[PDB]
């Protein structure tokens, strides 16, 4: 410790020059030629109403049809969006889930939240009724994010700084993601599921190796917890949405600063970020009631999304793109086209 | 509108008597969020209110106690770490916040201080009410009465200051006993009159561990709670 | 703690030996993939209520 | 990202007074509510000072009212404390801790272990 | 003549006002979550069309037919009594408020309210008419030429009873009220809103009503006051309780 902290001060400064060096030009002077976006206006298609307490996960289907969103009142309700029709509404034993996720297969859907067990649940079975499938019990911390890799490994990250990549099957867990200081908010998947990012309560997100968990790299250019993480649809950038009121978008194999999404008269902390199915739109969720839609490569406000009384505190993009779905605290989940 | 449609839509119906159903339990039940340190007594306030009225890594414990045949529903967090920044969100739509307080040591008193000032002035933590309990209140009659420990060497305005008028006096308890209790429930008061501008209000109380009265005081103060939320409701108050 | 502070510096180590590509190449890859797939974006251009299902 | 290094305290004797400099980096530092914590040898983290953004909330907690004074300079992203009469019972390691989540009247778990926006600290001595 | 004036006066102000209030209700959901606003709105609806009807029935000079001056008459009646039962439901809900406050929720509040507002007074009125359709035939009317009950036996059950009923239960629940406003008032922690907003909760219980006592005996200064405060509830209740929020005002612009 005498002089393992300097060595780790002048390796991080290393580090920084060596990215400075990388950097010739910012995103802002090369899509300078390029057409804005265009003021997108949308409207809500579809008012997704049932749940009792705040809505506070939700996740598409890979069809772009059936959504499932979990709420504090201790409910997991599955929707089919284009009838509003409400499918398999399961109730769970603990009334504190925080994520939810659902299975790129369809068949089973994932919950956890305060009581540190991440329940996964069969949908499709013999009996007919859906039924705890698996519980995973191995955090110390609150789960904030879970998602499904392939039908039978889940990557759930928790409060106890870790994020962890489980066996279904078997119940245990296979591989530890150590190295956040900071209880770990959210995480996602890459399109190919041989990589992951995690964003935590640091000013850091983690890109992680799912196959070894060796922590490839480490992004630094936030103020505050980060809440909210998304790739680019082509997996080579990721989108962070933080607690100082800014989006920062960060590249793959670049380990630089792109684009910085903020205004002036944005105070509150970001909460849910996704990308459109081109990533040309960026739509981040906020704390004041909104769900400002960014343009990704020219850094400008798009449009606004209202009709939300309290926070949003979730929201997704179909796999297709056609539509996003974001719930809100005022347990109301609104679909957007 | 196909046959398919028409079994689909039924099923849903079928799903919303359900939700219906279990509307009716939600709101029947007050989910109350129990704060407190270690020092604090706050399992011993569980024990007391679960045996008195009707897992290796778990987060939250949850216990249910039923007083005049109303039912509230208490939380406190088990095994979780000691930053509370974003769990406590979880929180924002409890009737009231049990918030325990050690009031015999001193070592922590100004901790348990800070707790509840953070508590109180968090956005997503405001409009909620605080049934604060001041536990162990023997323990500090006998600190204050061998004189060992002087309230002035960790709070210098105890010195300038006097029981209230409007403080009743616990019959055979000495007045310095009286004064310290109520000087530390001044202490917590100043903060919480504050900034609640009256969207929420704390209930002070001095508990102990012999007694059996606070699950009796949590009905009451959840009771003017949710009246004055319902006076609120039409800008009464 | 000792291990912490070693963990931290091997961590270090390793994350100051991958190579990294310029920033305008991957700003680049950015524009290709967002103006090659701009066709595909529902959201990007409203498409008519005929095909969209959400009415 | 987010760094804060703090300068100054040591060996003092029971009486004299020491400047302690906090420079932040990484953060705009108008934005947020800056702190002042300590660890006592085997006592852990207590509370020390805060104050709000541009001052005019300045606290203290009850053992140092009289003796430690907050202050900070925004355009030199700077916290300093200033301890005008030391005791031999508040040597202790000073930690330069900053409130999360800008633009807030509460400030969580600073005193929590493994804070992540707390700085290194600095030890004070007093004999 | 100058009576006649003032009621127009103030009903028409009343209904243009109360109209406003629905149509500010109606098309913004973000303000009628909770249950006070759903009731809120039954009742500026039910005084709406009371004003409305009221208004014509003075209008219009239809003293030759017996049918159009019948069926005016009693769809009168009817408003009237869904007025005052609207108004006692907003006392019964502030009983399920204040008084009774634990074990409250019941499913389908609006519904079964709804059943009882427009219900009772629908089944008085329909007992009313079997009983005599000749009842509502040609005092709450100004000249002898109202179309307004004539028999002056029902008269006193179907609306001073009724009325009396309602008011007793509407003023029990005003002093719960106060009680619990000055109780709260009196804790003094360490040592206009509240006006402005009792006198929406006076003009929304319809207290104003008790004015009648007085005006019956006689007391011209009474029967005026009575007439004045009475045709201005809905002008009032607008005031009080659409553009005294400050969330509808906000939600305006
Ligand atoms: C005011 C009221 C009763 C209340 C109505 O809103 C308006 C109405 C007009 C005619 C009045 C009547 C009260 C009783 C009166 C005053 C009579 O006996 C002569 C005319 C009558």
């Amino acid at each position: 410790l005498d002089q393992l902290r300097q060595e780790a001060e002048q390796l991080k400064n290393q580090i920084r020059d060596a990215r400075k060096a990388c950097a010739d030009a910012t995103l802002s002077q090369i899509t300078n030629n390029i057409d804005p976006v265009g003021r997108i206006q949308m409207r809500t298609r579809r008012t997704l109403r049932g749940h009792l307490a705040k809505i506070y996960a939700m996740h598409w289907g890979t069809d772009s049809r059936l959504l499932v969103s979990a709420s504090q009142d201790g409910k997991l309700i599955i929707w089919d969006s284009y009838t509003t029709n409400k499918v398999h509404a399961i109730p769970l034993r603990s009334s504190w889930v925080m994520t939810c996720a659902y299975a790129p297969s369809g068949n089973y859907v994932a919950c956890g939240g305060l009581d540190n067990i991440c329940s996964i649940y069969n949908l499709k079975t013999r009996e007919g009724n859906v039924r705890v499938s698996r519980e995973l019990a191995g955090h110390t911390g609150y789960l904030s994010c879970c998602r499904f890799l392939d039908d039978n490994q889940i990557v759930t990250s928790s409060g106890d700084t870790t994020c962890a990549l489980w066996d279904i099957e078997t119940g245990q867990q296979t591989t530890t993601f150590t190295g956040h200081t900071g209880d770990v908010m959210s995480l996602s998947l890459a399109p190919d599921t041989r990589l992951f990012v995690s964003g935590a309560c640091d000013a850091s997100a983690k890109l992680w190796d799912v196959r070894e968990g060796m922590c490839r790299q480490t992004f630094t250019g936030h103020e505050s917890d980060i809440n909210a993480i998304c790739f680019f649809p082509n997996g080579n950038a990721f989108a962070t949405g933080s607690d100082d009121a800014t989006c920062r978008l960060f590249d793959l194999r670049a380990d630089q600063e792109l684009m910085t999404y903020s205004h002036d008269n944005i105070i509150c902390g970001i909460t849910s970020v996704s990308f459109s199915k081109s990533g040309r739109l960026l739509l981040a969720g906020y704390d004041d009631f909104n769900c400002n839609v960014w343009d990704a490569l020219k850094a400008d406000r798009a449009g606004v999304l209202a009709g939300h009384d309290n926070r949003v505190s979730c929201l997704g993009v179909t796999d297709d793109g056609m539509a996003v779905a974001t719930g809100s605290w005022d347990s109301f989940l609104k679909i957007w086209n | 509108l196909s046959a398919e449609d028409k079994a689909a839509v039924e099923r849903s119906k079928m799903i919303e008597k359900q939700l219906q159903k279990d509307k009716q339990v939600y709101r029947a039940t007050h989910r109350l969020l129990l704060l407190g340190a270690d020092n604090s007594g706050k399992s011993t306030i569980v024990k007391q209110m679960r045996i008195y009225h009707v897992v290796k890594t778990s987060g939250i414990f949850e216990t249910k106690f039923q007083v005049d045949k109303v039912n509230f529903h208490m939380f406190d967090v088990g095994a979780q770490r000691d930053e509370r920044r974003k769990w406590i969100q979880c929180f924002n739509d409890v009737t009231a916040i049990i918030f325990v307080v050690d009031s015999s040591d001193y070592n922590r008193l100004q901790e348990a201080l800070n707790d509840f000032k953070s508590i109180w002035n968090n956005r997503w933590l405001r409009t909620i009410s605080v049934i604060l309990f001041l536990n162990k209140q023997d323990l500090l009659a006998e600190k204050v009465l061998a004189g060992k420990s002087k309230i002035e060497d960790y709070f210098p305005e105890f010195a300038r200051y006097t029981t209230p008028e409007d403080a009743t006096p616990e019959p055979g308890e000495d007045p310095r006993v009286t004064r310290a209790k109520y000087f530390i429930r001044d202490e917590f008061l100043r903060i919480s009159t504050a900034s609640g501008d009256g969207r929420h209000y704390c209930y002070p109380h001095f508990t102990c561990s012999v007694d059996t009265e606070n699950a009796r005081r949590i009905f009451n103060d959840c009771r003017d709670i949710i009246q004055r939320m319902h006076l609120r409701q039409y800008e009464l108050l | 703690s000792i291990a912490q502070a070693r963990k931290l510096v091997e961590q270090l180590k390793m994350e100051a030996n991958i190579d990294r590509i310029k920033v305008s190449k991957a700003a680049a890859d950015l524009m290709a993939y967002c103006e090659a797939h701009a066709k595909e974006d529902p959201l990007l251009t409203p498409v008519p209520a005929s095909e969209n299902p959400f009415r | 990202q987010v760094q804060l290094q703090e300068s100054g305290g040591g060996l003092v004797q029971p009486g004299g007074s020491l400047r302690l400099s906090c420079a932040a980096s990484g953060f705009t530092f108008s934005n947020y509510k800056m702190n002042w914590v300590r660890q006592a040898p085997g006592k852990g983290l207590e509370w020390v000072s805060d104050i709000s953004q541009s001052g005019a909330s300045i606290s203290y907690t009850g053992s140092v009212k009289g003796r430690f004074t907050i202050s900070r300079d925004n355009a030199k992203n700077t916290l300093y404390l200033q301890m005008n009469s030391l005791k031999p019972e508040d040597t202790a390691v000073y930690y330069c801790a900053r409130c999360p989540a800008p633009f807030t009247r509460d400030c969580f778990d600073v005193t929590s272990t493994t804070y992540a926006y707390r700085g290194q600290g600095t030890q004070v001595t007093v004999s | 003549m100058a009576l006649t004036f003032i009621t127009y006066i103030g009903c028409g102000l009343s209904s243009i006002f109360l109209s406003v209030t629905l149509v500010t209700y109606i098309a913004f959901e973000k303000i009628r979550r909770d249950y006070p606003s759903k009731i809120l709105i039954q009742l500026c609806a039910a005084l709406l069309l009371l004003n409305l009807i009221f208004l014509l029935d003075s209008w219009i000079a239809l003293y030759n037919t017996r049918g159009f001056c019948i069926a005016v008459a009693v769809f009168l009646h009817y408003f009237l009594l869904v007025s005052f039962t609207w108004m006692g439901l907003e006392a019964f809900h502030m009983y399920l408020a204040l008084v009774k406050v634990f074990n409250t929720y019941i499913r389908k509040y609006i519904l079964k309210f709804c059943i009882v507002g427009w219900g009772i007074p629908a089944v008085v009125v329909s007992i009313v008419l079997t009983i005599s359709p000749d009842n509502y035939g040609i005092p709450n009317g100004t000249p002898d030429d109202f179309c307004w009950i004539n028999s002056n036996v029902v008269f006193y059950i179907t609306v001073v009873g009724y009325f009396c009923v309602i008011f007793l239960l509407n003023v029990s629940m005003f002093i719960v009220v106060l009680v619990q406003l000055c109780r709260i008032k009196k804790k003094k922690q360490l040592g206009i809103q509240d006006l402005r907003s009792i006198a929406g909760l006076t003009f929304l219980l319809g207290i104003t009503w008790g004015f009648a006592f007085f005006a019956w005996g006689v007391n011209v200064t009474f029967m005026y006051l009575f007439a004045i405060f009475n045709t201005l509830q809905g002008f009032f209740i607008f005031i009080f309780y659409c553009a005294a929020k400050e969330n509808v005002r906000k939600q305006w612009r």
